[PDB]
RNA sequence: UGACAGACUGAGAGCUCUUUCUUGAUUCUAUGGGUGGUGGUGCAUGGCCGUUCUUAGUUGGUGGAGCGAUUUGUCUGGUUAAUUCCGUUAACGAACGAGACCUCAGCCUGCUAACUAGCUAUGCGGAGCCAUCCCUCCGCAGCUAGCUUCUUAGAGGGACUAUGGCCGUUUAGGCCACGGAAGUUUGAGGCAAUAACAGGUCUGUCAUGCCCUUAGAUGUUCUGGGCCGCACGCGCGCUACACUGAUGUAUUCAACGAGUAUAUAGCCUUGGCCGACAGGCCCGGGUAAUCUUGGGAAAUUUCAUCGUGAUGGGGAUAGAUCAUUGCAAUUGUUGGUCUUCAACGAGGAAUGCCUAGUAAGCGCGAGUCAUCAGCUCGCGUUGACUACGUCCCUGCCCUUUGUACACACCG
């Protein structure tokens, strides 16, 4: 729910990869999870940790969060 | 200025009674709340009555208010009692 | 951009003068000392205060300091 | 006899509301009533951006004002009389209350 | 019946027509503030002033005049509203109080050296951890100038300047000019809350004694 | 089902469903219209007026109360204003209306109280054949 | 036909939540209204 | 004082006139004085705002030096985003600014809860089916939760360079590495010092001094026009000059917010119907996590159509006509429909903005608003190249030095 289409699909890789983490630490093993950890972690980090990055925000003097209107001086 | 006997009646009985009446500068409605006259008349026979200084008048941006005086009282008791 | 302001430098001195057998090397140990033994406003300050103090155990540990005074 | 009554409170600061939280829950049980509560409701964020300038000279800049506006809502199930009995204990300045009965 | 929103810009705006009005009233007695408080089948709004017989009048009589002239305009039901019209426990600490009482002094022919001071020591005497006054405009002289004066401790960024800067800024009607009053009171921690605010200003630390067993 | 089926070629499967499976009436202004009014130029298939009423099919399908409006809004787009900057733009009322009254006249969706547009069991029963029917 | 509540002139008007007072009234009453600057 | 009729004038302004009726001490006349002015003066000013100046800078008390303006403290050096700190030290001890502070965002399977939020299970229903049950996907309801992960919002917790290595007087710190959501104070803002400008604002203000005006008015109201005029020059922008595209189907994903008694349903408008459209009719819902909207946005994605052509790029211009807002649409308010099909081949000299969800592309909401959004402020969607530097250009801060400058090199 939520979203765009590309954070939707990256969102599907997350939850599915914690999602058999957790089952496998819960109802399997945590040395039979640790594997899962390790082949997932090995190939990248982002699949376990949320990305922190948001669309932060616009500040006056200009459309868009960091640049600024085109500048006239004559 | 222009007013009837019984506008300015029913403004004295109207003073007698509160003490304090407002207005507003909002012209041209006919009909001040809780009194009927066509707003021209509150706003200057106050102003009569400040420049004889029956009542004493604080502006607060074009809501004219105004609270009688113990001289005015003596002045409209000298009317109707 | 890290260097700490004289609020906590000259505050940590000061603690470390008063409290030496009651605070140890552990940061989170002396977070916890801090609340009972200070009253500060921001629990960002308290942590910053505690993380200085927490090498300047380190530091006194193996030597001697400057002028903090412990009897 | 025993009814079903809606309470709904709001205002402009959380430190001032959650007392008033804890006021109504602390009173209900007390007593003994069917309470749930107090539903914490998204808050209202009013805002208005302004050109802080007067006349329009300078670099253009901007102030952007906001209240907070705060919704909490708490059922009860007991009578109104009774709800009476415990909603005259002080209210905090500020905090609106709008007890009203429901089905 | 109206929305929340409305309903609370509404008080909002109300409360600010209040405040606003009372100041061409309540000048003459040191006005300082009004708090409008919720209660059943009734309105209250606590004014906040320097002297009660003259705020009330004889036997409240002003009061009275007052509270039925926002009783009509605000369109109350009768006996919905009336005004209190209780002493501020301090007077030294209120920049409103201190801008119009400067304000007396300096319409009185007060020099402006001998009235400013005149505010200082007394901000100072009621306890005051620091006050600036700042005049502007053009006092005994053609080309506008501003008379800066300080005292004490003093903060002006970041956010406890709304918890403990109590700034008030006032006109004056003096002929051949308009000279302006900014008074500027950084106020003390008061943890009990009476006097001054509860809670303190961020650039504090105290380290109890180590009590002994 | 129709959610295992490919989003697209079950539009197609269904398109030529429902022109083989019997027959209806058609208004006689299908080939002229733009269907929006942000447009530019009519469907360039001919069987446009199946393949829209296919789509218009499973979307009282998976989603239930839906006007006429939503559709407008559904099947809007964007509307290039010439120099000015493009915006979005609702499609077409008479388009919609009567793909919802041809497949109201099939029986296949019907028009529920408390307002919108619900699919039928039986057209359920359709729609659920047709996907199944599909690779 | 709309001015302020509080100067009554012509422009500058923030008419949202139905205040009716200039872009100037409004930020020099503005705290008192209740418009906390948070940011 | 108001007015019938007729002339006068658009005027259904009795303003004036022919006409005699009505009100009655309210007036009218004259002298003063005020009142009102988007009149002048921002070079008389208050306030507010901008700028100097986004940098780190500034001022006392006592003391030292100097006849004195003044200087020291406020620094040799190291370091830091920082007058940040270590330290040095005729200074000592302090006051602002920095930092600290507050707001938003990012982490929490930890706590508080939530039929105006949403899972989860079962109960039936509907449809697919080794159909008889099961299994997949939807619908509806509850004394279903020993439900709060998703949603909300409160309290809290969390980062401190904490840990390790190396450099550094092994001080201040820096660079690196594990860990971790976070190791440019974690990201972005709010607030923001002394001194100043003849910076802007008398057109925001019953804020204002002085002047001018003050009835035959620069006062107030109305009518019509004007602010939009066009040989032209400049500034911010929008649309493009296409194939990484346009067109036409199919596919489906947000966030920020918004919605006066608005009268006889009325601001957001769901739903049914008519219409190609535009837009109309009827039932209604919502003062709102309740109805709009669980925002069904576009870009993008997919399948075909155009095939290098000023073409189906482009949508300038102009004609015909239709409907809505408005008491009024003309110098077309706007929106449709058909047609008219311009320049524009990636833009000279020059110049601007930008270092991570950033540039750029894409849409939405708000402000204005009866209608008009190419603008401004917010919001999300897709999402990079380059660098992690230097004082070369433009500027800033400190120290030293030089000065015939101080309105200060525009000397
Ligand atoms: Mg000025
Ligand atoms: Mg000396
Ligand atoms: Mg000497
Ligand atoms: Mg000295
Ligand atoms: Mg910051
Ligand atoms: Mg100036
Ligand atoms: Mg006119
Ligand atoms: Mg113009
Ligand atoms: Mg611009
Ligand atoms: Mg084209
Ligand atoms: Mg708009
Ligand atoms: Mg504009
Ligand atoms: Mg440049
Ligand atoms: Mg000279
Ligand atoms: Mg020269
Ligand atoms: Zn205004």
């Amino acid at each position: 729910r939520g979203g765009g289409k590309t954070s939707q699909i990256y969102s599907i890789r997350q939850a599915i990869a914690k999602s058999l983490v957790a089952y496998y630490q819960k109802y399997v093993d945590e040395a039979a999870k640790k594997e899962v950890k390790e082949i997932f972690a090995r190939y990248d980090r982002t699949l376990l940790v949320a990305d922190p990055r948001r669309c932060e925000p616009k500040k006056f003097g200009g459309r868009g969060a960091r640049a600024r209107f085109q500048k006239s001086y004559r | 200025m222009i007013i009837s006997k019984k506008n300015r009646n029913e403004i004295c009985k109207y003073l007698f009674q509160e003490g304090v009446l407002y207005a507003k500068k909002d012209y041209n409605l006919a009909k001040h709340p809780q009194i009927d006259v066509p707003n021209l008349q509150v706003i200057k026979l106050m102003q009569s009555f400040k420049s004889k200084e029956y009542v004493r008048e604080t502006f607060s941006w074009q809501h004219y208010y105004w609270y009688l005086t113990n001289d005015g009282i003596e002045f409209l008791r000298n009317f109707l009692n | 951009g890290r260097v700490r302001t004289k609020t906590v430098k000259k505050t940590s001195r000061q603690v470390i003068e008063k409290y030496y057998s009651r605070m140890t090397l552990d940061f989170h140990t002396n977070k916890k000392v801090l609340e009972e033994v200070s009253i500060l406003q921001s629990k960002r300050l308290r942590n910053k205060v505690a993380g200085f103090t927490t090498h300047l155990m380190r530091r006194i540990q193996r030597g001697p300091v400057r002028g903090i005074s412990l009897k | 006899v025993q009814h079903r009554i809606r309470i709904t409170l709001s205002s402009k600061s959380v430190k001032n509301l959650e007392k008033v939280c804890s006021d109504l829950v602390k009173g209900a049980k007390e007593k003994q009533l069917k309470v749930k509560g107090p539903v914490r409701m998204p808050t209202k964020v009013l805002n208005i951006t302004t050109r802080k300038s007067p006349c329009g000279e300078g670099t253009n800049t901007w102030d952007r004002f906001e209240m907070r506006v705060h919704k909490r809502v708490i059922d009860l199930v007991s009578s109104p009389d009774v709800v009476k009995q415990i909603t005259s204990i002080t209210i905090e300045p500020g905090v609106e209350v709008e007890v009203t009965i429901s089905d | 019946q109206i929305s929340k929103k409305k309903k609370f810009v509404s008080d909002g705006v109300f409360y600010a027509e209040l405040n606003e009005m009372l100041t061409r009233e309540l000048a003459e007695d040191g006005y300082s503030g009004v708090e409008v408080r919720v209660t059943p089948m009734r309105t209250e709004i606590i004014i906040r002033a320097t002297r009660t017989q003259n705020v009330l009048g004889e036997k409240g009589r002003r009061i009275r005049e007052l509270t039925s002239v926002v009783q009509k305009r605000f369109n109350f039901l009768e006996n919905g509203v009336e005004l209190y019209a209780e002493k501020v426990v301090n007077r030294g600490l209120c920049a409103i109080a201190q801008a119009e009482s400067l304000r007396y002094k300096l319409l009185g022919g007060l020099a402006v050296r001998r009235a400013c001071y005149g505010v200082l020591r007394f901000v100072m005497e009621s306890g005051a951890k620091g006050c600036e006054v700042i005049v502007s405009g053009k006092l005994r002289a053609q080309r506008a100038k501003s008379m800066k004066f300080k005292d004490g401790y003093m903060i002006s960024s970041g956010q406890p300047v709304n918890e403990y800067i109590d700034a008030a800024v006032r006109h004056v009607l003096l002929r051949q000019g308009v000279l302006g009053i900014k008074v500027k009171i950084m106020l003390d921690w008061d943890p009990k809350g009476k006097l001054g605010p509860t809670t303190p200003l961020p650039d504090l630390v105290t380290i109890h004694p180590p009590k002994e067993e | 089902t129709v959610k295992d089926v490919n989003p697209h070629e079950f539009v197609k499967a269904y398109s030529a469903h429902l022109k083989r499976s019997g027959k209806m009436e058609l208004p006689e202004w299908v080939d002229i219209v733009k269907t929006a009014r942000f447009k530019e130029l009519p469907p360039s298939d001919a069987d446009w007026y199946y393949i829209r009423a296919a789509s218009m099919a499973r979307k009282i399908y998976l989603r239930q109360g839906i006007g006429i409006g939503g559709f407008q809004k559904i099947y809007g787009g964007r509307q290039r204003n010439g120099s000015r900057p493009p915006h979005f733009c609702k499609s077409s009322g008479a388009v919609s209306r009567n793909i919802l009254q041809e497949l109201q006249k099939m029986g296949i969706i019907d028009v529920d109280p408390k307002g919108g547009r619900l699919i039928t069991s039986q057209g359920r029963r359709d729609l659920d054949q047709v996907a199944g029917t599909v690779p | 036909s709309r001015v302020c509540r509080v100067c009554g002139n012509s422009h500058g008007l923030i008419r949202k939540y139905g205040l009716m007072c200039c872009r100037q009234c409004f930020r020099s009453n503005a705290k008192d209204i209740g418009f906390i600057k948070y940011r």
